[PDB]
């Protein structure tokens, strides 16, 4: 699951239609994740990339998943006669559970995290921070 | 068309059946009414709103908003979201 | 344009949506269908202010800025016709935050 080696420029653009500090993540030729400078909430940014390349996007501070053009995998496609491809970054409709972890994880230091009263299976879920590497494997088995 | 969900504290949230079906736990609980001996009002109202939210925003370009959760409510909600699988 | 409501009286709450242009009286029909009491035996409010059958939900305050799926706006229901006073039981209090900011 890797970016194809080019070698054909592709003018892309990341609109951040989300309310988080977005983190572009590019998928190397080997398949490793490369972080690119972050995109604040309303903002956007013109990028050069390449037909065939793989990009995904996450909340830059907590790595929560985000959609681009309604999927997770953004493939800069052919530019031709038309100029930039659009990369609309959005919240998905998170499960209410996932949504709950999110606040919760962010109101308590996981340092301090043992000391809250709830089923322990719940406590593993909170510890289970979403992760590129993870989703990278997850998004691998399809 | 409609169902009723009754909180641990008495309150009745009457809601559309498909909206309620969102939660598998609930689905299984009918097939009418679900009493929820374990979920207070400040918690089931937020759930129902979440169903509305999910149902409207699922399958949609129109930029999606944050579902919001006040702090005080979060634990309780996380426990409910988890019992109900939603 | 969909508006998203919480129709509340006593301990009863209906979640529904409706069009920004539908009529107040049209809301009571909706209610009718559910609590089965006809429009003339129900009176509907926004914050105490007593709403008119002929007016639109938009005209009445209910606009997509105000009545969003994830934060539905509230509509007082009151019954009978002598009409009972409007009484909405508040929701349960959350317990206080554990040791977190």
């Amino acid at each position: 699951l890797r970016s194809v080696n080019s070698r054909e420029p592709s003018q892309v653009i990341f609109c951040n239609r989300s309310p988080r500090v977005v983190l572009p993540v590019w998928l190397n030729f080997d398949g490793e994740p490369q972080p690119y400078p972050t995109l604040p909430p309303g903002t956007g940014r013109r990028i050069h990339s390449y037909r065939g390349h793989l990009w995904l996007f996450r909340d830059a501070g907590t790595h929560d998943g985000l959609l681009v053009n309604q999927t997770e995998l953004f493939v800069p496609s052919l530019n031709v006669d038309g100029q930039p491809i659009f990369a609309n970054i959005t919240l998905p409709v998170y499960t209410l559970k996932e949504r709950c972890l999110q606040v919760v994880r962010s109101l308590v230091k996981p340092e301090n995290y043992r000391r809250l009263d709830i089923v322990r299976s719940l406590y593993e879920d909170l510890e289970d921070h979403p992760n590129v590497q993870k989703d990278l494997e997850r998004l691998t088995q399809e | 068309m409609y169902v009723k969900l009754i909180s641990s504290d008495g309150h009745e949230f009457i809601v559309k059946r498909e909206h309620a079906l969102t939660s598998g736990t609930i689905k299984a609980m009918l097939s009418n009414e679900v009493n929820f001996r374990e979920i207070p009002s400040h918690v089931l109202s937020k759930v129902c709103m979440y169903f509305t939210y999910k149902v409207r925003y699922t399958n949609s370009s129109t930029e999606i908003p944050e579902f919001p959760i006040a702090p005080e409510i979060a634990l309780e909600l996380l426990m409910a979201a988890n019992f109900l699988d939603c | 344009m969909d508006v998203f409501l919480m129709i509340r009286r006593h301990k009863t709450t209906i979640f529904t949506d409706a069009k920004e242009s539908s009529t107040v009286f049209e809301l009571k029909r909706i209610v009718e269908g559910i609590l089965k009491r006809p429009p003339d035996e129900q009176r509907l409010y926004k914050d105490d202010q007593l709403l008119d059958d002929g007016k639109t939900l938009g005209e009445c305050g209910f606009t997509s800025q105000t009545a969003r799926p994830q934060a539905p706006a509230t509509v007082g229901l009151a019954f009978r016709a002598t009409f009972e006073a409007l009484c909405i039981e508040p929701f349960s209090s959350p317990p206080e935050l554990p040791d977190v900011m």
